[PDB]
């Protein structure tokens, strides 16, 4: 078979400079997302923390079409550092450096905030539960 | 064309990319990468029943490591981007995921040799001094003393007791910006001693405290 | 004058305050005999209060198997609250435990972060210190490569204690200070690694300057602290164990250097303490602590 | 005895029915996402709880230095003639001096009980 | 104490920072040097032993550390002036110690300085007289450990020491209890054996997967295998059901926080400021070693979770309940 015998020798390149600092989307495959689906996108510093740090806000499909939360992951390159390896068409390999790590995570569709008064009900319920006895 | 705006051109073009975990000694051999950045060569060998990927360093770098292939299921990776010129660029998503380890031969004999090289600066330690170091000196004047004398001699503490008509006309400026005016704004304003500037306010005007203290002084009605 | 107070007044905390501070600590050395110095210098205080009604740790639990002297108890309202050491315990001193994580690393251990949470069920979960440290599958090959390292001095110091628990799957490695531990002779199949030769060495000390640092370092004697104490097997003697016949067992893991050193430092001027009733022996380890000499 | 969860929304779901076709359903209240149940079956209570240990014995108890290695017993499944007995180590106290034994043989675990 | 401790001690505290110009300051590295008396016109000198008993005089090293100021006053320049081996005191010195003087001396010596070699040492001449610390015993800490209160509710409760190394004196008790056929069953609502965990700085019991939850890992699933690892047993999913459902909607981490919020301190002042510092307690106060930076909370979830599990193990009697005086679970 082709791939059964494909040996093969390159050449590998982490070039010190780079005009677009690279990092990781990170969704989940559970979800297993049709990214044909995305016909456009938008992405935000999420507006809660109100920037390098600041979580990503992605909005695809439109302002409601799709959205995702990303949150920064604790570390990246504290032991060991990531590296984006890019075939070229000189066959050679090309390395990019991971700036930062992102977990984008499906939104739930309601959002909004469900405040005291929602608990004060789930508390009531409670209250109606204690008061059964004889 | 907007600043939130991002590009989905990687995905759209289903834009792969590889993703591979390295040592940080590795990494840091790496930031003296040679020439324009190229590290070396990789060499990659695929069989019926194996498949082997391995790095080599460049020969100018270096003055085998076979790779171990991860999982990248249960996420999907991708990788986006911020150009020098802030343009957002998504290049593709993670089709591989890989970790470079020794050729099953750095131990923790090799490697605690590199490891105390590593240790550089050991957390600090307790020295044992010898004798005893000297603790009081013999200065005439304080430092410190020094410096206010001169500042105190500058501006002789305050002022004299004259003019008051002409510091009126200064108040009511003082006053046209704030119908209440702090005391201790006033004796900034004032190069005059605060007990003669007291005495010209408190002719302008009876002082009232306003419920927030510090005595605000207001025209008088009459 | 906050070290020097509380050094002296045996108060333990600020002058000032002294709603939170314990006392009966930092007391006068008794120096009205040799005996009685030692056997002050060397003392534990369990720290409960004396009269909760019930007397559970009084009691002498099994788990001081040479931990502490069981004879040497004071009789009075500090009954068995006062415990001394037996003559070969050693405390821990307090070691950094960022060394041995490393190893691991190159043993196949999966940083919790990365592993997914399922497969956490079926294999076993490194603790270190009380912090859990991730998971490796196949469990004995790290405590059987863990315990070479520790015996032969390299990453673990003799102090750290590598126990594990084959129910629970945890192999919790502790290296904090404070743990009780007693050196140990180790023994492979039914054979002792202690040989011939190594009492040859340490004969003449004076000229050939064989410590025990180098028994240790040799790996004859190891430090088996409480903790792994639940996992061993030990046995009193060679000569009535690691030798075979319908054995109680065949798999001995150490076995005691004399079994005479469970006794303290005022239990071991009393010869034939076993013949005698045992309270006498407290009883008399309490008259040490008054003759004259 | 079991869970379900919300396929969606990721929730417990809940035994309800709907009088229309009196059918037992099962249901989050988070969202609406909901199946008819297909156990047809609820809450469970044991009281008397037996439970044999040879389910809880791990296979692993076998390298414990300590466990006893009798010849007696062999393998029925492999026939090594060594195995390590041990009792229930567990409470339900009441009646339990059984010697639950297991196959030492390295790689077989047959945990045969007596 | 004096070999790694000290500098440990000092090199990590608060910076000094006091400002318009501020002022910084911060310490580097200890010296001790070994013990000295100055006499009434002031020669220091050395101490042998034998005189401090005999003049009533405390054995003490003088401690010098070296402070470095720096001072920014807006006119951005910085003179960062450099005091080395400044007084800060003098600690007790253990006699026969690597930093005493009777260290390392052959027998002819400490019988010139009037001193025996058969003494033991150890001890600290304060006041020119000995002091021996007997050590103190106390609870191991870092372990989940389940004892069982005959007489409360609540059927077993499992602690965890908090400790975090080196760091810092507060040390906190999670407790994790099961309220399952306690004293009276009285009404705690339909749910019963619901699994309740105190926390540090709270005010009334927070129900547990509220607390998992506001840590974070809001999907139900998510909690549950952080606790039971594996979905198999039947025995397992009935006891783990009441308490899952406490109640819901909980389910916003802020929600939640507010919630712990509101069952914290006093009558809460506002659902923001309530956030806040509960935000901030559970990050630092609870579970130290397992979690002391703020950021990465998962390490606690698996802590936390574990507790829960351990808890569960004593109950179906998987693992027996554990013991108060073993010697283990002493330091
Ligand atoms: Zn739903
Ligand atoms: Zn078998």
């Amino acid at each position: 078979g082709p791939s059964s015998q494909n040996v093969t020798e390159y050449v590998v390149r982490v070039p010190k400079n780079t005009t677009k600092k690279y990092n990781i989307m990170a969704f989940n495959a559970a979800d297993k997302v049709n990214f044909a689906t995305w016909n456009q996108a938008r992405l935000e510093r999420d507006l809660s923390n109100k920037p390098e740090d600041q979580p990503w806000l992605l909005r695809v499909n439109g302002k409601s079409g799709r959205k995702f939360k990303g949150i920064k992951k604790g570390g990246v390159t504290e032991n060991t550092s990531y590296y984006i390896f890019t075939q070229c068409p000189d066959g050679a390999f090309e390395a990019f450096p991971v700036h930062n790590w992102y977990n984008f995570t499906p939104l739930a569709r309601h959002r909004t905030l469900t405040a005291e008064e929602a608990e004060e009900e789930w508390e009531r319920r409670n209250k109606v539960l204690n008061h059964f006895s004889i | 064309a907007e600043r939130g705006e991002l590009d989905l051109t990687g995905a759209k073009q289903n834009t792969g990319v590889w993703l591979v975990k390295v040592p940080k000694y590795l990494s840091q051999q790496w930031a003296k990468a040679s020439g324009r950045g190229e590290v070396g060569k990789l060499r990659i060998a695929k069989t019926q029943g194996r498949t082997e990927v391995s790095f080599t360093l460049n020969e100018d770098l270096a003055n085998e490591h076979p790779f171990v292939l991860q999982s990248v299921g249960g996420q999907t990776l991708t990788v986006f981007t911020e150009s020098s010129s802030d343009k957002l660029s998504l290049e593709g998503i993670v089709v591989q995921r890989a970790e470079c380890r020794p050729a099953a031969s750095e131990n923790y004999m090799r490697l605690k040799r590199l490891q105390i090289e590593e240790s550089s600066k050991p957390v600090r330690l307790s020295q044992q001094l010898d004798k005893v170091v000297t603790t009081n000196y013999k200065p005439v004047a304080n430092h410190q003393y020094n410096i206010e004398y001169e500042r105190k001699k500058k501006e002789d503490g305050k002022r004299a007791r004259a003019d008051k008509q002409h510091v009126l006309d200064m108040l009511f400026s003082a006053f046209e910006k704030h119908q209440y005016y702090n005391l201790k704004d006033l004796v900034d304003i004032t190069k005059q001693p605060v007990v003669y500037l007291k005495e010209i306010l408190k002719e302008i005007g009876v002082q009232n405290v306003k419920g927030i203290h510090k005595n605000t002084w207001e025209l008088k009605p009459e | 004058d906050g070290l020097k107070y509380s050094l002296a007044t045996g108060n333990w905390g600020d002058q000032k305050k002294a709603h939170q501070a314990r006392a009966g600590v930092s007391q006068v050395l008794n120096r009205l005999t040799f005996a009685s110095t030692l056997s002050h210098l060397r003392r534990l205080n369990s720290p409960i209060g004396r009269d909760g009604k019930l007397a559970k740790p009084r009691q002498l639990h099994n788990t001081l198997w040479g931990m502490v002297c069981p004879a040497e108890t004071p009789e009075g309202h500090a009954v068995g609250l006062v415990k001394n050491l037996a003559l070969m315990a050693y405390i821990s001193v307090g070691s950094q435990p960022s060394p041995i994580l490393e190893f691991l690393e190159e043993w196949s251990m999966e940083n919790l972060e990365e592993i997914s949470p399922a497969a956490i069920a079926d294999a076993t979960k490194i603790f270190v210190n009380g912090c859990w440290v991730g998971i490796h599958k196949d469990p004995e090959q790290l405590m059987n490569t863990l315990r070479k390292l520790r015996r032969q001095m390299d990453i673990i110091v003799s102090e750290v204690s590598m126990i594990r628990d084959i129910r629970e799957r945890e192999i919790r490695i502790y290296t904090d200070a404070g743990r009780i531990c007693r050196p140990l002779l180790i023994v492979e199949k039914q054979k002792l690694l202690l040989k011939k030769r190594h009492i040859d060495q340490l004969k003449e000390r004076e000229y050939n300057n064989y410590s025990w640092q180098d028994l240790v370092a040799s790996g004859v004697v190891e430090y088996i602290d409480t903790l792994e104490e639940e996992t061993v097997m030990l046995a009193m003697t060679p000569d009535d164990l690691q030798e075979k016949e319908v054995a109680y067992c065949s798999t001995y893991t150490h076995c005691e250097i004399h079994p005479s050193m469970i006794l303290g430092v005022c239990a071991s001027i009393i010869p034939f303490p076993d013949h005698n009733q045992s309270p006498r022996n407290t009883y008399q380890s309490a008259m040490g602590k008054q003759a004259m000499g | 005895v079991g869970i379900r969860f919300c396929q969606e929304c990721n929730n417990m779901l809940y035994p309800k029915e709907d009088k229309e076709n009196r059918i037992l359903l099962y249901a989050c209240r988070n969202c609406d996402y909901q199946q008819e149940a297909d156990n047809s079956c609820i809450y469970v209570n044991k009281i008397t709880h037996e439970v044999d240990e040879l389910t809880q014995i791990i296979a692993d108890v076998s390298q414990d230095p300590t466990l006893p290695r009798t010849e007696d017993h062999p393998c029925q499944k492999c026939g090594h003639k060594e195995a390590v007995f041990f009792q229930s180590h567990s409470a339900r106290a009441e009646d339990a001096m059984r010697l639950y034994y297991v196959c030492t043989a390295p790689h077989c675990g047959h945990r045969w009980t007596e | 104490f004096i070999q790694m401790s000290v500098q440990r001690i000092v090199e990590d505290a608060p910076p000094i920072d006091l400002q318009p110009p501020r002022y910084l300051l911060k310490f580097e590295q200890i010296y001790l040097s070994k013990p000295t008396h100055w006499e009434r016109d002031g020669a220091p000198s050395p101490m042998m032993p034998n005189e401090a008993r005999l003049r009533n005089l405390t054995y003490s090293a003088p401690l010098y550390v070296d402070i470095t100021k720096t001072v920014i006053k807006e006119g951005e320049e910085q003179l960062q002036t450099q005091h080395q081996k400044t007084f800060i005191g003098k600690i007790p010195i253990m006699l026969r110690s690597t930093y005493c003087l009777l260290n390392g001396l052959t027998d002819r010596d400490l019988c010139e300085l009037n001193e025996c070699p058969l003494d033991p040492g150890g001890y600290f001449i304060i006041n020119g007289s000995e002091k021996v610390l007997i050590a103190q015993e106390k609870m191991a800490t870092n372990t989940v450990y389940v004892f069982a209160k005959k007489d409360s509710k609540y059927a077993y409760t499992g602690e965890c020491r908090s400790c975090l190394e080196n760091s810092s004196r507060p040390t906190s008790t999670i407790w994790v209890s099961m309220l399952a056929r306690g004293g009276q069953g009285a009404k705690k609502s339909a749910i019963g054996q619901r699994i309740v965990a105190t926390l540090p700085y709270i005010k009334q019991e927070v129900p547990i997967i509220i607390v998992f939850r506001a840590l974070g890992f809001v999907s139900d699933r998510d909690i549950l295998e952080h606790i039971i690892y594996d979905f198999e047993d039947p025995e397992m999913m009935e006891m783990v059901k009441p308490s899952l459902d406490e109640a819901f909607v909980i389910q916003e981490q802020n929600v939640a926080l507010n919630f712990i919020g509101s069952r914290g301190a006093k009558p809460g002042v506002t659902k923001e400021k309530r956030i806040k510092y509960a935000k901030e307690v559970l990050q630092k106060e609870m579970l130290p070693h397992v979690g002391v930076s703020d950021f990465c909370e998962t390490k606690k979830a698996y802590f936390l979770g574990y507790m829960v599990h351990r808890l569960l193990l004593a109950a179906l009697g998987r693992r027996e309940l554990d013991d108060r005086d073993h010697y283990g679970n002493k330091r």
